[PDB]
RNA sequence: UCUGAUGGAGGAUCGAGUUGAUACUGACGUGCAAAUCGUUCAUUUCAAUCACGUUUAGGGGCGAAAGACUAAUCGAAAAG
RNA sequence: AUGAACUAGCCCUGAAAAUGGAUGGCGCUAAAGCGGA
RNA sequence: AAUGUUAACUCAGAACUGAAACGGACAAGGGGA
RNA sequence: GUCAUCUAAUUAGUGACGCGCAUGAAUGGAUUAACGAGAUUCCCACUGUCCCUACUUGCUAUCUAGCGAAACCACAGCCA
RNA sequence: CCUUCGAUGUCGGCUCUUCCUAUCAUUGGGACGCAGAAGUCUCAAAGUGUCGGAUUGUUCACCCGCUAAUAGGGAACGUGAGCUGGGUUUAGACCGUCGUGAGACAGGUUAGUUUUACCCUACUGAUGAAUUUUAUUAUAUAUAUACAUAUAGUAUUGUGACAGUAAUCCAACUUGGUACGAGAGGAUUAGUUGGUUCAGACAAUUGGUACAGCAAUUGGUUGACAAACCAGUGUUGCGAAGCUAAGUCUGUUGGAUAAUGGCUGAACGCCUCUUAAGCCAGAAACCAUGCUGAUUAAACAAUACUAUCU
RNA sequence: UUUGCCUCAGGGUGCUGUAAACAUGAAAGUAAACUUUACGAUCUGUUGAGGCUUAUCCCUAGUGGUAAAGUGU
């Protein structure tokens, strides 16, 4: 299970409302925290695709409400570059609800996910319709 | 050397060069340039614009 | 009381004076320790910064993601007309550092290399030289020997070309070049052979080689403590203004320290960065110099409309990767490293599939003219 | 008792100007200025605004009251 | 001629604070230190 | 009742039209609990 | 202050509770639509406020020609 | 209550630097109630780092979360001709208590001008002469010579004393479900690939930027068309080049040590790391290497040419 | 500082997006003649046209130019 990611262009940071992605009931996920992040004085902890965050979701199942919960990005808006040198970006900013572990707690992935992302978590890629 | 196509215009893309716009669906789109790209975001059509490829074709200008 | 958040300082205080360089021409502050081992090569060369373009590498990294990959990499072109050996300098070690002993001359000098020695050549009776130039062989020979008996460390006096090239400057770039090999004797007899001949690169470097690459970066002024230091900008409401370093330092010590970024000049600073790859050498005598097993079409380094502010690479090259400082137009010097590197980034052999050409000066859709036209069709 | 017109009430609404002076605690602060400049702002048929004339004078005046103002002078003017 | 216990000289530890650093400085160890004459 | 000479400016509707743009500059409430 | 609620977290806000250091009835008490350059909180929109700065425009600064002050000033002007 | 009342601008934040170590993490160790892992105590260590938010004017505090760790401090309780001005500490006003009252409150609440650098220094960059009681690590054909060399001016190339200094930490994976362990669990170490922070550049590419430029277009104006203009840059679209980050590249290895563990080995017929002499290995420390400056050395060398030189 | 350089021009490279002109071309339609003649956003052809492209792009022995004549040792 290798998380080696190569880097790709930082930009959701703490506070950006990004589309849920998932089927798991929630509609939205406010970024609260990036996992893996470091210190630097006045800089947001920003994420992107492969990152896991720790989210709200503002809007959604009650359930799903009140409470700080994994998540990982599947899709930005920031271009970023492809090591083929083109730069991809999706219309929108959208990550999938998870564990810890990096399980799902939903089951399917509505829209598209970047290949960045199938790389590093496996049953992410299992539950993605188109991989991009 | 394989060179992509333009989406937008049918230009050749070669490598390390434009972007790529992977919509709501899982479509993608590739534009050779910024101008293209700027269009595409427009919500502009190509076979409205008088230099493009598209346009040339459907005016039979070859 | 102390700092209530901790942050790393902004400038680093290994770059001080941040001054201008003396000379265009960045300097060789040290060259490769002496392996005798080896045998007696150059360890420097002059050359000038053409541009960037990109290129196409597969990676054979194993156990990255971007393993079998082709990957796009940016590349700077340093234009490398041979370099011309004038001179043999020999130095002897004292306990108050290197003193020459002498210099050798060779017997016919450039008319480029002596305008270096004038800043009116057009007025001047051009008399540089002509004096030396006549002297007996005998003198030159007792010279030798004596630097054989005495002198640790030879140098050689090279100059470039630049009328070989688009830049304005009729004057040679005159530049010392330490010798690294075994015997002093064998040093002495390798220059000989060189003497008033010419260096090209592949006589210095090699495919795949890691060098260094030293030059005076780009000049930008004076230029605010934001801008030079990296300090951050007070906010809007700020009175006097927000682009400044709110406090320069404490009451007491009642003196600013040298420690506290200031407004000042940036850039046109001498710097040396380490470890850049050659991944390709290319040949004046090549048609097919940007041409790859890949590629399979005759190319010229040179993009379509030429390298921007510099003009048209017609001479051997080298492709390093990444970037070099200063600008277009700017002398390089590449050095050998120091250490012999044996890390895996430095034995990786290249194996470039493709590489740009483009205009520069836009967005260019095509890599020749030939294409363009063949595209476009007959027109007005 | 509803519906449509009419009608044109109101210390009604918005708002140029005018009268002010909310914010930028912007500019200026050895100023253009012993209070200005900019943009923003509040005021505009009434307890409205302005002019001229006129009344009220110092322990006095005048005050929708801030000890405000009473010729850059005010918890007692200025002149001698 | 070893084993104890003490004893007091010098020395060591105990002995950590912020500008750089002060037997006044350099330095000094068969003292240019400490105690004498 | 039909036939004349003749006037503003305003409203309403429909075609086509454009790189989907149109109070195109100017001017001109941020709103809610 | 305790309990809710707002938040991922709230010395803030709101709703409750009340033996209230020292609330309370024209010292007016309690509540109130409308109104407010009033005080306060949250939410949507929006944005360079911020991440994280960059580029750019006039007018200054800058150099020149001309003109030309002042405050300040025991003497002056490196540190441990 | 020594200084300051013919004024040292009186909290906190923001910014910015430096220092301390009474070390939170990282390096190297020693101990354990150390099986492994985790942790506790502790030595050399201040090289590198020590964050994002919610509430509060706050310092302090308290949670949320990341983190290797979210150690503590100082520098006129660092830092107002740097800002801010929320607080405290003027004048307006309100409440509560106290006072007959004017008023008081180290009780609460709101509204409330933040002046000047053009001086010296310091620092940052920027020119720049002068330098014979001064210099010199040698020159000259095995001998000589400091009882000696050295004119000066341009220019090139060097020397490099001295000063500055730079990289940092993590993850994942392989080593390994191994060592260890009844089992649960579960490493060190290297190795690989990545990333963080920082630094230094750079602009091929993506993005940003527009008063190069092209096109559109509103209102007006030149009889119309065209060509233009005006609206302090009229407003849009694209926008090269140049700048630029959110984009790309690059960021060493010796010496000698500290802690410590050892070696030989007395004192003390044995033992002893030395708490003698003599040695060894050994740290993100130190000093070099490398890197920046070097009118920091009033420094100097060589070379090239010259105007008179001996 | 005359095998340079500036200067225009041409060519390259791009940027923009198809110039004016004419067309018994097309056009939602309208009116007014005895099938033709007016008006008509806009579109199409000639037209990847026209314009711009170094002021800090590139090339070209393509054009015309290259003065001052002073100071210091
Ligand atoms: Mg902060
Ligand atoms: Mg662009
Ligand atoms: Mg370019
Ligand atoms: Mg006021
Ligand atoms: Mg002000
Ligand atoms: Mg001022
Ligand atoms: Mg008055
Ligand atoms: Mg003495
Ligand atoms: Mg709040
Ligand atoms: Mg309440
Ligand atoms: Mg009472
Ligand atoms: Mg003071
Ligand atoms: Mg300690
Ligand atoms: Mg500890
Ligand atoms: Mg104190
Ligand atoms: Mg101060
Ligand atoms: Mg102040
Ligand atoms: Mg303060
Ligand atoms: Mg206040
Ligand atoms: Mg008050
Ligand atoms: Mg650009
Ligand atoms: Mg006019
Ligand atoms: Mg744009
Ligand atoms: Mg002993
Ligand atoms: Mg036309
Ligand atoms: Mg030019």
């Amino acid at each position: 299970t290798l998380k080696n990611k190569m880097r790709i262009t930082l930009s959701l940071p703490v506070g950006a409302l990004i589309n849920c992605c998932d089927n798991s009931g929630g509609k939205n996920l406010y970024i609260i925290a990036v996992q893996g992040f470091g210190s630097c004085l006045n800089r947001l902890p920003a994420a992107s695709l492969g990152d896991m965050v720790l989210a709200t979701v503002k809007k959604g199942k009650p359930d799903l409400r009140k409470k700080v919960l994994n998540a990982i990005i599947c899709r930005q808006s920031k271009a970023w570059r492809r090591h083929e040198g083109y730069y991809i970006y999706f219309e929108d900013n959208a990550g999938v609800i998870v564990n810890p572990k990096g399980e799902m707690k939903g089951s399917a992935i509505t829209g598209p996910v970047a290949r960045e992302c199938a790389e590093l978590w496996p049953k992410l890629s299992s539950a993605a319709s188109a991989i991009v | 050397v394989k060179t992509e196509a333009c989406s937008f215009s049918e230009y050749r893309i070669y490598p390390g060069r434009g972007q790529k716009y992977i919509a709501r669906d899982g479509k993608v789109y590739f534009y050779l340039s910024s101008k293209f790209a700027s269009l595409a975001l427009q919500k502009k059509k190509a076979a409205k614009l008088r230099w493009t490829q598209t346009w040339r074709r459907n005016n039979k200008k070859t | 009381s102390h700092r209530k958040f901790e942050r790393p300082r902004h400038g680093s205080l290994g770059f001080l004076p941040r001054k201008r360089c003396k000379r265009l021409r960045g300097k060789i502050r040290s060259f490769p320790k002496d392996d005798k081992e080896k045998p007696p090569h150059f360890t420097a060369f002059m050359g000038y910064k053409a541009g960037m373009t990109h290129i196409v590498r597969e990676v054979d990294k194993p156990g990255s993601k971007l393993h079998k990959k082709e990957i796009v990499e940016a590349c700077t072109i340093i234009e490398c007309a041979p370099m011309v050996v004038v001179g043999i300098v020999g130095y002897r070690e004292t306990p108050k550092g290197l003193r020459i002993l002498s210099t050798v001359w060779a017997n016919h000098v450039s008319d480029e290399f002596r305008r270096r020695y004038y800043k009116n050549w057009y007025k001047s009776e051009k008399k540089a030289f002509t004096k030396s130039l006549n002297v007996p062989e005998a003198t030159k020979n007792c010279l030798l020997k004596r630097i054989e008996k005495y002198c640790t460390v030879l140098r050689a006096i090279c100059h470039t070309q630049p009328s070989k090239t688009p830049l304005r400057m009729k004057k040679a770039h005159i530049m010392e070049v330490q010798i690294n090999g075994g015997s002093m004797k064998e040093k002495l007899e390798f220059v000989k052979e060189m003497l008033e001949k010419n260096l090209p690169v592949s006589t210095v470097f090699n495919p795949n080689e890691m060098i260094d690459v030293i030059s005076v970066t780009k000049g930008h002024g004076t230029k605010g403590v934001v801008s030079r230091y990296g300090v951050k900008r007070l906010p809007r409401k700020t009175h006097r203004g927000l682009r400044k370093v709110a406090c320069i330092g404490a009451w007491h010590p009642a003196r600013v320290q040298f420690q506290i970024p200031r407004h000042g000049q940036k850039g046109y600073f001498h710097r040396t960065e380490r470890n850049k790859k050659i991944y390709r050498i290319g040949l004046k005598t090549d048609k097919n110099s940007a041409s790859t097993d890949a590629d399979i079409t005759e190319k010229k380094i040179t993009p379509m409309g030429g390298f921007p502010h510099y003009g048209v690479v017609n001479e051997d090259f080298l492709l390093l990767k990444g970037c070099v400082a200063g600008t277009k137009k700017r002398p390089i010097t590449l050095r050998k490293n120091i250490v012999p590197q044996v890390s895996r980034d430095a034995l990786a052999q290249v194996s470039l599939k493709f590489i740009d050409t483009s205009s520069k000066i836009g967005h260019g859709r095509f890599q020749t003219s030939e294409e363009k036209v063949k595209y476009y069709g007959p027109l007005k």
